[PDB]
């Protein structure tokens, strides 16, 4: 090939495979005269190396330093092939480029401006809006890792209210799902806590504990 | 018989022009043909952090290989070793200490994104209003962590209304008279900084300050 | 035993002196009274007095600035002696290297460069070449040069151009009548470090004559 | 830059403080009620509250004795406002003069 491509994920485990590389010789099948072996020509930073090459088998694997998709969308490095056993000739040999795309994981935590909320509803209505929260996340735009997902921390017993995140905007939108009655003049206050619609990465999870956001709500008459 | 000293390496720069820093190698081994191979244990080479030192398995040279962080370790303490091909410790193990030396490489970060305060109408000059607070990651009671606070933006931007004592983060009024009936509030913006501050150009971190003008009974019920 | 640890000093150091290199003690000062000394081409052999030692703590320093230009490495013996004039233990050989920066300037191989060119030669005629040399280690960045014109006297017409890697001067324009203008001067610069910001510059002026043909009428 | 015709206070003064200095006012006082104020070093940069002004009538004063050894003059901005908060007139950089006392030494040729 001119240029080889493969895939790693961020924050992966060690000595797990990535991809192969390939060269060809003209001598005889299964002989040491065509028994190919490789190396990594240059890498940057050059130490610690972000990849390991089994030089006999042509296979590329992770090291004990992790990749970050929030730093690079692709890693580049160079390769070289030789053949036979023992010390290397003092002559030039061919090389090619390797490129490892880095796949994203849920290490980036959804963050908000907002910290407490209020609003209003009318009696004898359903599916009407009350309030919103807009959300940021450092994961890929439209991934399940980037989608803020809200769940209740108190007031769930009522079944009166919900919060739904839009994937246009990463904005939670809060609505009335069951009918309310002005004539009982009851407490309808509840609270929400953010995660993402995917779980959190093995090294990253529980390292933080967020607190909930209270919403308060009040009823109009008809 | 002749003895060795500890070494000291600075935070944050490439030490690639300071090597080799230490060496574990035998003085008479060669006069019995005796082959040795060499290893170091310790934080930085066989415990965390990773990447930072490497050694030559044949000549026992010790080399720095990546950026030191004094906010990760202020010291390390290695032990180096020397074995024959079978198992025998040819030399008695050598103690090696490595001090890390600290620089300012982190800027101070507020206990709040937006601070809240109050000051009354008709009050005397230099009325104390509020305090803003932040924290620094360099080593406490030193100039790399020693915080100074300043105003960077103000609304309405004229006339002049407040000063910030840089040495405490407290906010005081100017000789201009405050009036509840005209400015319900104010808003300005504050920047925490550290060290001596000359010729800094990489951006640093900021918070908001919001001030409520408290009412007095200076108007009559006509 | 463990063998000793290598050491070095960066050239042309500013000071002030003495500048510290290592601590060399013996654990035997714990069991009887020794004091510290050094010997070799470096103290008592030429170069003399370059290294110095604390006879009470074994701190080992240099007295003055060296040059990578002039020197490379040095072997010095440390030894211990009692106040009553005896040497009860083995000496320690030391190894010590001088370290190199680009700090020696490039310099043109002539006091002034001269050139002669025939009247109205063609655009890109080779006017001549300016050579410089640099005394840091050869084939390195510390000796890697970059060649520039900086300006012209008279400032007009625009007449010459210089090759960056070699100082090779060509012509750009065929208005070269000796009978209007008979000599030019070119304000020239050579620098090390691939001519980077941090490479060290030396300037000269070179001369170009317009070498006569017969064409003005008696 | 220059500034208006000055008013004096000696150094090393003995009071009673506040010592008075001047009255500079705005040339249309009859149109609106004015409030008169001051800003700059000596009030709201350092040293703070060396100076003051009558807020209703613009008579200026200082709070404590001063030295002349590092300055022969002091400078501050006077500014107009109304009880409804708006600026009638444009601000003026004024100057105060500090007069001497003998406390530099006589010294022979």
């Amino acid at each position: 090939q001119d240029v080889f491509v493969g895939s790693v994920e961020e924050l992966s485990a060690a000595h797990t495979l990535v991809m192969k590389i390939n060269a060809t010789d003209a001598d005889e099948p299964n002989t040491l005269n065509s028994k190919i072996s490789y190396r990594i020509v240059s890498l940057e930073p050059a130490y610690p190396p972000v990849f390991y090459l089994n030089k006999d088998t042509g296979e590329i694997y992770t090291t004990s330093v992790t990749l970050d998709r929030e730093e690079h969308s692709s890693y580049t490095l160079t390769v070289e092939a030789r053949d036979g056993n023992g010390e290397v000739t003092d002559k030039p040999v061919k090389q090619a480029q390797v490129q490892i795309r880095i796949l994203d994981v849920n290490d980036n935590i959804p963050v908000v401006e907002n910290k407490v909320l209020e609003g209003m509803v009318e009696e004898n209505q359903v599916n009407v809006e009350v309030t919103r929260i807009k959300v940021f996340d450092a994961d890929e735009i439209g991934s399940d890792n980037w989608l803020a997902n809200f769940t209740f921390a108190s007031g769930n017993e009522g079944g009166y209210f919900h919060i739904e995140t839009d994937a246009q905007t990463n904005e939670g939108i809060v609505t009335l799902i069951k009918e309310v009655d002005y004539e009982e003049m009851k407490n309808l206050d509840f609270s929400v806590i953010v995660a993402n619609k995917a779980a959190f990465h093995k090294s990253i999870r529980s390292k933080y504990k967020p607190t909930p956001i209270p919403i308060k709500v009040k009823v109009k008459n008809v | 018989a002749w003895i060795t000293a500890p070494v000291a390496l600075r935070e944050g720069e490439d030490l690639s022009k300071k090597n080799p820093i230490a060496k574990i190698h035998s003085d008479l081994a060669e006069e019995r043909g005796l082959k040795i191979t060499y290893k170091y244990t310790g934080k930085g080479i066989t415990e965390p952090p990773f990447g930072i030192f490497v050694f030559n398995k044949d000549t026992g040279e010790l080399n720095v290989t990546s950026i030191l962080d004094r906010e990760e370790t202020p010291f390390f303490l290695l032990t180096g070793y020397a074995l024959d091909a079978r198992g025998n410790n040819v030399e008695k193990p050598l103690e090696l200490r490595i001090k890390v030396l600290d620089i300012n490489d982190n800027e101070p970060v507020f206990t709040q994104d937006v601070f809240v305060g109050s000051v009354e109408e008709l009050s005397a000059a230099h009325t104390l209003v509020m305090k803003i607070n932040a924290t620094d990651a360099d080593e406490p009671n030193t100039l790399n962590s020693k915080i100074s606070y300043r105003i960077v933006s103000l609304e309405p931007a004229y006339p002049p209304v407040f000063y910030l004592n840089k040495d405490t983060g407290e906010i005081y009024t100017t000789s201009v008279t405050l009036d509840r009936e005209e400015h319900s509030s104010y808003t300005l913006t504050v920047e925490a900084r550290d060290g001596n501050g000359e010729v800094t150009d990489k951006p640093v971190k900021q918070a908001q300050v919001q001030i409520r003008i408290l009412d007095v009974n200076d108007n009559i019920p006509v | 035993r463990w063998a000793p640890i290598p050491c070095s000093m960066l050239e042309n150091s500013l000071g002030p002196f003495p500048l510290f290199l290592q601590q060399v003690q013996s654990d035997t000062a714990q069991n009887y009274t020794i004091y510290y000394s050094i010997r070799g081409p470096g103290v008592d052999q030429e170069p003399r007095n370059l290294f110095y030692v604390e006879r009470d703590t074994g701190n080992l320093y240099c007295t003055r600035p060296v040059d990578r230009e002039q020197y490379e490495s040095f072997e010095i013996i440390a030894f211990a002696t009692t106040p009553d004039g005896y040497t009860p233990e083995l000496p320690l050989p030391l190894i010590i290297k001088i370290e190199d920066e680009n700090d020696n300037y490039p310099i043109f191989t002539e006091e002034t460069y001269t050139f002669t060119i025939f009247e109205n030669c063609r655009v890109g005629t080779t006017v001549g070449q300016v050579c410089a040399t640099d005394k840091d280690e050869p084939d390195t960045m510390h000796t890697r040069l970059k060649y520039s014109i900086i300006g012209q006297v008279p400032p007009s017409p625009t007449l010459f151009s210089m090759h960056p890697t070699t100082g090779v001067i060509t012509t750009t324009s065929s208005q070269l009548d000796r009978e209007l203008i008979d000599k030019y001067q070119l304000k020239i610069k050579v620098q090390d470090m691939d001519g980077q910001y941090f490479g060290l510059q030396t300037t000269s002026t070179c001369i170009i004559n317009i070498d006569d043909v017969n064409d003005h009428l008696p």
